[PDB]
Order: structure tokens, then sequence, then C-alpha cells
């Protein structure tokens, strides 16, 4: 399974951006899918996920600003990222993680439970 | 060919302890489930006990559980029933009988063969 | 038009596979439901899902266990072929009139539309299998059955073919118990768990919900269980009718002797639908291909 991360750019604080993680080869609906993010020189941290129920879960630091969703359809799977400030600058990174790894809402924040990573996509904020 | 002979009994006191033995002849007694049926006079057959083909199984009458053990010797091909604390209600005949499956029943007509029975008596 | 038929044919051999397995346990709830029952009795000699098998297997043999099991694999040929695979067909034509129930209400009504008629045709089936696990030959009523066809024959001769479905009222209200509580007690603990952030919306927070909705169900049938093994088994004049079994039962025995049976109840319902399910799945897979 292959993840392409897009929508990726440079935002001025306060501006929006919507990133889309698209699956490729024996993908399958009922994936997990989750969003991480690393700072230049930090470790790699969460930002949301969305189980294949379609529940979505958010960490603490982009609680309320950031929204997951997921289009079945198409097996896509979007972040709308608004009133972005400058410590949101890092790169961005999808995963999916096969059915059943999550039994607590903590499991999600495991980077350990995901079993596919995309290359990840830069978002910049300027101060 | 097949014959079941019960001995042991007599004339005991109340409160007294008696085994009664049942030797079996013509089959061989690990196939069989035994039981112990008593006849008071002038009465049908009331069950007493009975003891699966391994003695792992056992089961009386509410009127002698406590009181009596039922046993069986596969090797000695005989079954033998301990009765204890004989009261002047368990004055009856005593009957073993042979049960062609290896699990007991309380129903006499479901056993296959039958003993001659011994009296037991116990004076008030 | 051939998946219909693979979907029957697999309900029913999944259905058989886990009657099979989960058997022994059936009988045992039996035992212990009409052990409060039987006349006389001067103490209790089941206890324990293990200690009521075990008595059965030292006293009675282990094939006893089994005792019913022709008619509980017709039950699962007849009966749970219908019930199960003929549920997402009813879950369809509802799903076509989507606009008439919620779908936790459509899950409801394919489900009782499913069970009535399974439970119907079921019930001949369930008379038997019942009688020829309750009886005994060192308790209570004297056995009046050599086995499944003797039983039909014997219940067909003495109290006619309407004498079969003896007890059919308390076993509909059984099984709408059993749906609808299952189905809304799965979706309440679903949502309890998911909307309090208490467990992941994943397969383990699932199956936990599932669980706690199959031990509510089974212990909301449990007083119509007693109360329908008890008439089913009962000989003709016992009961002069099912609220007058139950109200016997609540009066000699009281209100805990409904419950007779819960653990071996619930144990059998959970492991039964888990390997019926399983079975179903795979076998439904492999055989569409
Ligand atoms: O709607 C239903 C009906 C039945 N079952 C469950 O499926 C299993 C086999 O279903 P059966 O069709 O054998 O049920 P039964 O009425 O004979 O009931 P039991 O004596 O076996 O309990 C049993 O454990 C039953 O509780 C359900 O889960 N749902």
């Amino acid at each position: 399974v292959q993840l392409v991360e897009s929508g990726g750019g440079l935002v001025q604080a306060g501006g929006s951006l919507r990133l889309s993680c698209a699956p490729s080869g024996r993908t399958s609906s009922t994936y997990t899918m989750g969003w991480f993010r690393q700072a230049p020189g930090k470790e790699r941290e969460f930002v949301a996920a969305i189980s294949w129920t379609g529940t979505p879960y958010y960490a603490d630091s982009v609680k309320g600003r950031f929204t997951i969703s997921r289009d079945n359809a198409k097996n896509t799977v979007y972040l709308q990222m608004n009133s972005l400030k400058p410590e949101d600058t890092a790169v961005y990174y999808c995963a999916a993680a096969r059915p059943g790894l999550f039994i607590f809402v903590s499991d999600y924040a495991r980077t350990a439970k995901y079993d596919y990573w995309g290359q990840g996509t830069q978002v910049t904020v300027p101060p | 060919q097949v014959q079941l002979v019960e001995s042991g009994g007599g004339l005991v006191q109340a409160g007294d302890s008696l085994r009664l033995s049942c030797a079996a002849s013509g089959l061989t007694l690990k196939n069989y489930a035994m039981g112990w049926f008593r006849q008071a006079p002038g009465k049908e057959h009331e069950f007493v006990a009975v003891i699966s083909w391994s003695g792992s199984g056992t089961s009386y009458a509410d009127s002698v559980e406590g009181r009596f053990t039922i046993s069986r010797d596969n090797a000695k091909n005989t079954a033998f029933l301990q009765m204890s604390s004989l009261k002047p209600e368990d004055t009856a005949v005593y009957y073993c009988a042979a049960r062609d499956g290896g699990y007991g029943s309380r129903w006499p007509d479901e056993y296959t063969y039958w003993g001659q029975g011994t009296q037991v008596t116990v004076p008030p | 038009h051939p998946t219909l038929g693979v979907q029957l044919f697999s309900a029913g051999i999944a259905a058989c596979l886990a009657d099979v397995i989960t058997f022994p346990l059936d009988t045992a709830k039996v035992r212990l439901q009409v052990q409060g029952e039987c006349p006389t009795s001067s103490v209790i000699r089941y206890k324990g899902v293990l200690g009521t098998i075990t008595a059965v297997v030292k006293t009675e043999g282990r094939m006893k266990l089994y005792s019913g099991l022709p008619a509980g694999l017709q039950r699962q040929i007849s009966s749970a072929s219908l019930r199960i695979g003929l549920y997402d067909t009813v879950q369809e034509f509802l799903t076509a009139g989507k606009e008439t129930a919620p779908s936790l209400g459509s899950k409801i009504l394919a489900g009782l539309t499913t069970g009535g008629v399974a439970v119907f045709i079921g019930q001949p089936t369930e008379v038997v299998k019942v009688r020829l696990q309750a009886q005994s030959h060192l308790h209570g009523i004297k056995p009046r059955y050599t086995g499944t066809y003797n039983a039909y024959r014997i219940i067909a001769t003495t109290e006619g073919l309407t004498g079969l479905w003896k007890g059919t009222t308390p076993n509909l209200m059984r099984s709408v118990i059993i749906n609808c509580t299952e189905l809304v007690t799965y979706d309440l603990m679903k949502e309890a768990f998911v909307k309090n952030n208490i467990l992941a919306d994943d397969v383990p927070c699932h199956l936990v919900s599932a669980l706690i909705a199959g031990f509510c169900a089974t212990a909301m049938s449990s007083p119509v269980d007693v109360v329908k093994t008890r008439f089913i088994n009962s000989p003709p004049g016992q009961y002069k009718s099912v609220p007058n079994c139950a109200m016997k039962v609540f009066t000699n025995e009281g209100p805990t002797a409904f419950f007779k049976g819960l653990v071996p109840s619930f144990l059998r319902l959970g492991s039964w639908n888990v390997i019926m399910f399983v079975c179903f799945e795979q076998l439904k897979r492999e055989l569409s291909k």
C-alpha cells in the first residue's frame, strides 16, 4: 500500500489549508487513517485520525482547528486545517492502519500502530 | 445362564450397619450398571441405589441418601451395598439388578438381570 | 439468483456446526432450568456449567449431553437457515422502504420477521430437543422417548400434530426479547463507549459492546426461557397455561428461579453466535467463488 500526500504549501498565519491522502494498491475502506507531523529537529507528533467507521480523533494541539474527513468512494482522506499558526510549520505524514489495532483512544496517537506511511508534505506558516 | 446372587441380609437392630453383596455369573459386570431395589411386605419394588459401570457415578433414593453407600468390584464381578444407621422402615427384601448399559436407572423395568433377593429385618 | 441459495446453504451449515459444538451447553442449560421443577427432590444435583456437565457425564454418560442433537440439527437446517439466510433479503426489502423506519428499527423489523417465521417452523424440533434434553432415568418423570425420531412419532400420535407446537408463544416472546434487547443494547453500548471516548471506535469496542449486548439479551430472555423450557417439557395438564407455569415458578420457587440456567444460556448464545457467524461468512465467501 502506497500513500500520497498533497495540498501542502506556504500560508500566512490565520490562513487555512486542506491536505489530501490518496492510498494506492491493496487499500481497503476498512483501514484507519491518521495524520502525523514532524517539525524541523522535532520528533513526529500525532495530528488527527479517522477510524474506518468514520469517527474522527484529534490531538489537543489541533482540537477545534483541524477537521479530518474521509471519502470512502474515492478512498481519499482530507485534513482541513484552519487558524494556522507558525507553530504548525512541519512535514505532515499520512498513515494507514489495519482494522482492530486500536483499543483505546490513546492508541490512535501511537505511531507504531500504523502499518503504512506516506512520504509527507511540507506545511509552512511564516511568523 | 446369567445369575445374580444376593447375600448379607439378616436381622439387625435399629442403628446397626449391614453390607449386602451381589455376585454375578455369566456376565462381565464392568459392562452393566448395578442397582439395588427393595420391596416391603405388600408393596412394590422401591429404588434404593445404582452405580455406573465404572463406579464414578452413583445415585440414591432420598430415603437412603447419606446412610447407604453403593460400591462395585469389577475384577471380582460383585456389587455391594453398605447400609448404615438402619431404621425399622428399612425392613424389606433387597434385590440386585443389572442394566445392560453402563449407566444407572431408577426404574425397575429398565434392568435386564435381577437377583433372587435377600431379607433385611429391623425390629422397632 | 445463486447467491441466495448460497446464503441459505451457508447459514444452515454454519448453524449446524455451531450447534454441534455448543450442544452440551444447551443440555446443561435445560437441566438447570428443569431442575427447579423436579418434584419431591430432596436437594439440588446440578450446579454450575461444568458441575452439571460432569454430573450428567458421570451418572448418565457423555452421549446424554448430545441426547437431543438430531432435533438440534433439524432446527438448524430448517429454522436457522431461514432465520439467518433470509435476514439480508428482508433487510434489503426494508432498505427499499428506508423512509419507514430508522436503521436500527429496520434491523429490528428484519430480525423480528425472520425470527418469527423461523420460530414457527422451528417449533416441533424445539419441543423434541427440549424434551430429550430434560429427560433422565434418574430424575423426575419417567423418560418417554427413545430419541428424536421416536419423540416425533410419540408426540404426533399422543398429542396430535398441534402438540408439536407446544410453547410456540413463549418461544416467540423469547425471540422477540432477544432480538430487540440485543440490537438496542448493542447500539446504546457502542454509543456509550465511543461518544464518551472510553474506547476507540474500532473492532475491540464493537466486540466488547456485542458481549455486553448478548449478555443483556440473555438476561432478559431468561425468565421467558425458563417458563418456555418448563412448559414445553411438561406432560399435558401439569400446567394449565403458560401464565400458570410462570405463576407456579414464581410462587413456589420465587423470583430467582426465572434466571436458572442463565450462565450456560449466555455462554451458548455467545459461543454459538461467534462460531456461526465465522463459519457463515467463511463458507458464504468460499462457496460464492
Ligand atoms: O434470535 C435468536 C435466537 C436464538 N439465538 C441463540 O442461538 C443459539 C442457537 O439457536 P437455536 O435456534 O438453537 O435456539 P433455541 O431456541 O433452541 O435456544 P437454546 O435452548 O439453544 O438457547 C442459542 O444460544 C440461542 O440463544 C440467538 O442468539 N438469537
